[PDB]
């Protein structure tokens, strides 16, 4: 498998929303209807922490803006409102099998 | 001596979220390569022992506290989460040392007008302390106070129901599940 | 509280290996998994490799599968990885990440999927 981000970079000016996607090799979706696509942000000089999980589901302690929607193939995050704590280099994660082909990369 | 399974899994009535019924067996030689069988996707999740390995290995005492939850939250009932069953409803200790059965049951859990006979406390003010149980169902003023045995702006009633039908997604279909929490039983 | 610290790394020679040990607490840390990961600066965070939470069972990335060693260190709830015959292309930082589910023997229908909900503070490691 292998994870392609868009936009690598969407510098968006602070306040409207920003959408970032991923595509998919395999269909993500199991047979259970759970899509696994994983939003890790990271701020500039920090470790990345959790954004989204299983595509949907966000792991608690993340602001409701950071809405991620999802497919078979064609994920996305959106970033309802976009400020200063908003900014870093997004990626996605697909967690199905060994290895987790880590996402590309977009910026902010 | 051939310790009762045949109830708490093929029991024809199925026990609701809040009145999760702690059913303790003991005193007796069970078989937990037994279970292995049924449900063509269990869940077998074992938090402790592994599953293989627990049928020579016992404890003190077993719990097979078995209810139902929608499909989506099979993934809920799980040591160390954090969502709307395991802060209200249904919790499992840090150092949980059971295994977690859950398998769809589609049939006898789904009339065509739908079966109703299912809630969730989806309200409370503090969150449960492991294996806590409240059939409570005073009145949740998740807002002011005034006096509250009876209202309806926004009180909340704390414990809502579910909706079951086979058109719907795997995630909303019911699930049982049969949690496990662990010298007189072992085969 | 859940805590992952970790310390080893440093700049190394090509042609060596070195040790990379990520302590954990704050959370029982011998009940589930932590994985690595590494971003070399200039490229995406790239899968290292995991360890289900007693030393069950491992897996490298496609990348090294097998030069990579991993071992768990219970009983004081310390992480070890030891690497072997770096190359040119591995100066990366190298990030140990706790997954949250907290792991399970059996085989479940709902997964939740790998999900690194804590993270480490990296190591930066150069050949
Ligand atoms: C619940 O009832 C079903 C219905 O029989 C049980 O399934 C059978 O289990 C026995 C062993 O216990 C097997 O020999 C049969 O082959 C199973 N039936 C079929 C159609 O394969 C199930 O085991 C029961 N579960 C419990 C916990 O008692």
């Amino acid at each position: 498998v292998v994870m392609t981000q868009s936009p690598l970079s969407l510098p968006v000016t602070p306040g409207e929303p920003a959408s970032i996607s991923c595509r998919s090799s395999q269909s993500l979706l199991q047979s259970n209807g759970y899509n696994y696509l994983d939003w890790y942000l990271q701020k500039p000089g920090q470790s990345p922490q959790l954004l989204i999980y299983l595509g949907s589901n966000r792991a608690s302690g993340v602001p409701d803006r950071f809405s991620g929607s999802g497919s078979g193939t064609d994920f996305t995050l959106k970033i309802s409102r976009v400020e200063a704590e908003d900014v870093g280099i997004y990626y996605c994660m697909q967690a199905l099998q060994t290895p987790l082909t880590f996402g590309g990369g977009t910026k902010v | 001596n051939l310790c009762p399974f045949d109830e708490v899994f093929n029991a024809t009535r199925f026990a609701s979220v809040y009145a999760w019924n702690r059913k303790r067996i003991s005193n007796c030689v069970a078989d937990y390569s037994v279970l292995y069988n049924l449900a063509p996707f269990f869940t077998f999740k074992c938090y402790g022992v592994s599953p293989t390995k627990l049928n020579d290995l016992c404890f003190t005492n077993v719990y097979a506290d078995s209810f139902v939850i929608r499909g989506d939250e099979v993934r809920q009932i799980a040591p160390g989460q954090t969502g709307n069953i395991a802060d209200y409803n249904y919790k499992l200790p840090d150092d949980f040392t059971g295994c977690v059965i859950a398998w769809n049951s589609n049939k006898l859990d789904s009339k065509v007008s739908g079966n109703y006979n299912y809630l969730y406390r989806l309200f409370r003010k503090s969150n449960l302390k492991p294996f806590e149980r409240d059939i409570s169902t005073e009145i949740y003023q998740a807002g002011n106070k005034p006096c509250n045995g009876v209202a309806g702006f926004n009180c909340y009633f704390p414990l809502r129901s579910y909706s079951f039908r086979p058109t719907y997604g795997v995630g909303h279909q019911p699930y049982r599940v049969v949690v496990l929490s662990f010298a007189t039983v072992c085969g | 509280q859940v805590q992952l610290v970790e310390s080893g790394g440093g700049v190394v020679q090509p042609g060596r290996s070195l040790r990379l040990s990520c302590a954990a607490s704050g959370f029982i840390f011998s009940r589930y998994d932590i994985h690595w990961v590494r971003q070399t600066p200039g490229k995406g965070l790239e899968w290292v490799a995991l360890i289900r939470y007693d030393g069950s069972d491992k897996y490298y990335a496609d990348s090294v599968k097998g030069r990579f060693t991993i071992s768990r260190d219970n009983s004081k709830n310390t992480l070890y990885l030891q690497m072997n015959s770096l190359r040119v292309e591995d100066t990366a930082v190298y990030y140990c990440a706790k997954e949250g589910i907290q792991g399970y023997s059996g085989y479940d229908y709902f997964w939740t999927g790998f999900y690194f909900d804590y993270w480490g503070q990296g190591t930066l490691v150069t050949v």
